[PDB]
RNA sequence: UCGCUACUACCGAUUGGAUGGUUUAGUGAGGCCCUCGGAUCGGCCCGCCGGGGUGCCCUGGCGGAGCGCUGA
RNA sequence: GACGACCCAUUCGAACGUCUGCCCUAUCAACUUUCGAUGGUAGUCGCCGUGCCUACCAUGGUGACCACGGGUGACGGGGAAUCAGGGUUCGAUUCCGGAGAGGGAGCCUGAGAAACGGCUACCACAUCCAAGGAAGGCAGCAGGCGCGCAAAUUACCCACUC
RNA sequence: GAAACUGCGAAUGGCUCAUUAAAUCAGUUAUGGUUCCUUUGGUCGCCUACUUGGAUAACUGUGGUAAUUC
């Protein structure tokens, strides 16, 4: 119907070619899968040569990762700050390859806390003391320290990022097609992209 | 015509080193999917009544091949069509006959009988050397034979004998110049000879020399040349012609010098 | 109209014709599926309940 | 040149007629996708009986309640 | 032994893409573009590559070496007739490739179809009816009407070839 | 062993030349840009298991429509 032909469409001199073969199966289209945050929805679309392949609308987890320290852990996708392929994507919440998206930023310092053996940003050190200093101090004999040791300064983490735990969210880019993998998935920013991507929000929106 | 794959071959679009007539019907057999390439192929029943004369009549084989009496490879075939092909053995045990189908310096599937000491092995030619999964080993034949863990010296473009049947490779030859080859395809065709030189060129359709013991010298393609045995001694028997490919001039003085179309 | 009554628990089953307005009346303005007293069919009735399961409209 | 017959082409009022294809705008069948919709049909919990077991349990049969929760 | 299933390889292919090759016409010389024309960047879609499609951005692309437009009683090729040499003319038609099943469009099933000996709708036709409804597509083999200068049996049979 | 469910084929063939001027098509090349029924060869162990759950056809019986492989 809708239909994805390559016999249609001017050729380098400006001609025009005649109608030739009907539209067949294998040059085809299929509206676009429109996938927003929310419940999850997933449709099963049966594809040629078999082989099924699914289409997600709603999604509301993926799995990001923070590929620094190598840890990778499942999170919630809050809501979409900047599309760089379109204005108007963002404003009704359409999610779709290289957006970039907020997240709860919960297991990253759960990770930290346990293996680095310290808080990251924190309002006050009052909520700590009575239980969450429970896991940061430890009974240990023999390997309080032993193991610590080796994890002290790997950790000195960089500006940006701390700064944004505080709010409780992170800045991460998709990195999957969610309308034909059924999943989204992606990494989170570091380096020079972080430094980019906070310039072009600070501009287009207030 | 076509939305899907064909099931007809006709006569005239059928090869001709299956010497096909052209006063029995439009139709031709067509060998069913299997290990070899049909312009490579002698199927089945064209070996039955089209060259040995057991059968006269299609239906004929039918009756033939659901007895067990035929073999192609060491296993057990069971229909009108099978496509074998170039270095198979054909073996009738109520006979007591075994074949080998090689090619003719004509270039076509003769037969070329043999004792059953032989018809227990095929030589197989290596084509593609694929890693699976786990750090183990693979090799691709012509005849389409995955054979794991091969020695680790053994390359494409060498040729290995396999047991029929335990399969499980037990030598090789390795490809090396002044070793004695047969052509596969290709105008020269049938031809014996050692490889004498080999020719380069980064990218495809590299060449191989060839010269024979007649004094000859001729060239084809990489990948129409198959490896029979070390120089000037094949670990094959090989048919009468020997790969001598005569002009017609002399072919010609044979029959008029034996004068022989009677016994 | 017509009916089939259908017992089942024999697997009986038989017609019977009618075109008394007030006995058909129970059944008039009501979806299939639904049960209704068989009380108002006659005096041979009258503890009966039956379901209509359906049949067929004219030109079949 | 003018007069006589066969014959062919051209111009032409009629703003000719007929048939076919393009083209703006409006209207738009049918299917597909998406978002809703819930006719209707089941399952699992509490009574009585049957079987097994410790008034109660499991399973089967039968009825009714909330039809509660749940699937199609 | 038989059947089924996941993946890899193989076979039969399928689908896109490279370079070169074309009949008549200028009383057709400029053509193509936000109704994407050419390119860049990102995304959607698709079996995959790709302006295929969308957003943003650039202003290109093609032509006297004939573009663009129009015409063709133009399906293409393997070939055929004539012929000293060079040519000319024909190719609907038994092999190969392609396109289409009254005209258009959409879609189900399946590995493979935008299928018509499948389906749904519109349009042009034509059939049955108790007038409430229902059913159809011979460019398959025969056969009929029509059209014309112009073209065969409503025959016999799966034995051969598949 | 009729019938009926299930699997498979019906996308092959046959026919026509209407459309179609870099299109079709032919020679030559490319999948390191992809899909592939089938055959062939490999792949085959991180109060229920002495075998689990509940419906449909043929069939039996009663019908409707002028008419349909309803």
């Amino acid at each position: 119907g809708i239909s994805r032909d390559n016999w249609h469409k001017r050729r380098k001199t400006g001609g025009k070619r005649k109608p030739y073969h009907k539209k067949r199966k294998y040059e085809l289209g299929r509206p676009a899968a429109n996938t927003k945050i929310g419940p999850r929805r997933i449709h099963t679309v049966g594809v040629r040569g078999g082989n099924k392949k699914y289409r997600a609308l709603r999604l509301d987890v993926g799995n990001f990762s923070w590929g620094s320290e190598c840890c990778t852990r499942k999170t919630r996708i809050i809501d979409v700050v900047y599309n760089a392929s379109n204005n108007e994507l963002v404003r009704t919440k359409t999610l779709v390859k290289n957006c970039i998206v907020l997240i709860d930023s919960t297991p990253y310092r759960q990770w930290y806390e346990s293996h680095y053996a310290l808080p990251l940003g924190r309002k006050k050190g009052a909520k700590l003391t009575p239980e969450e200093e429970e896991i940061l101090n430890k009974k240990r004999s023999k390997k309080i320290q032993k193991k610590y040791d080796e994890r002290k300064k790997n950790a000195k983490i960089s500006s940006l990022l701390e700064e944004q735990f505080q709010q409780g969210k992170l800045l991460a880019c998709i990195a999957s097609r969610p309308g034909q993998c059924g999943r989204a998935d992606g990494y989170v920013l570091e380096g020079k992209e972080l430094e980019f991507y906070l310039r072009k929000i600070k501009a287009r929106k207030g | 015509m076509a939305r899907g794959p064909k099931k007809h071959l006709k006569r005239v679009a059928a090869p001709k080193h299956w010497m096909l007539d052209k006063l029995t019907s439009v139709f031709a057999p067509r060998p069913s999917t299997g290990p070899h390439k049909l312009r490579e192929c002698l199927p089945l029943i064209i070996f039955l009544r089209n060259k040995l004369k057991y059968a006269l009549t299609g239906d004929e084989v039918k009756k033939i091949c659901m007895q067990r009496f035929i073999k192609i490879d060491g296993k057990v075939r069971a229909d009108i069509t099978y496509p074998a092909g170039f270095m198979d053995v054909i073996s009738i045990d109520k006979t007591g006959e075994n074949f080998r189908l090689i090619y003719d310096t004509k270039g076509r599937f003769a037969v070329h009988r043999i004792t059953p000491e032989e018809a227990k092995y095929k030589l197989c030619k290596v084509r593609k050397i694929f890693v699976g999964t786990k750090g183990i080993p693979h090799l691709v034949t012509h005849d389409a034979r995955t054979i794991r863990y091969p020695d680790p010296l053994i390359k494409m473009n060498d040729t290995i004998q396999i047991d029929l049947e335990t399969g499980k490779i037990t030598d090789f030859i390795k490809f090396d110049t002044g070793n004695l080859c047969m052509v596969t395809g290709g105008a020269n065709l049938g031809r014996i000879g050692v490889i004498t030189n080999r020719e380069r060129h980064p990218g495809s359709f590299d060449v191989v020399h060839v010269k024979d013991a007649n004094g000859n010298s001729f060239a084809t393609r990489l990948s129409n040349i198959f490896v029979i045995g070390k120089g000037n001694k094949p670990w094959i028997s090989l048919p009468r012609g020997k790969g001598i490919r005569l002009t017609i001039a002399e072919e010609r003085d044979k029959r008029l010098a034996a004068k022989q179309s009677s016994g | 109209m017509k009916l089939n009554i259908s017992f089942p628990a024999t697997g009986c089953q038989k017609l019977i014709e009618v075109d008394d307005e007030r006995k058909l009346r129970t059944f008039y303005e009501k979806r299939m599926a639904t049960e209704v007293a068989a009380d108002a069919l006659g005096e041979e009735w009258k503890g009966y309940v039956v379901r209509i399961s359906g049949g067929n409209d004219k030109q079949g």
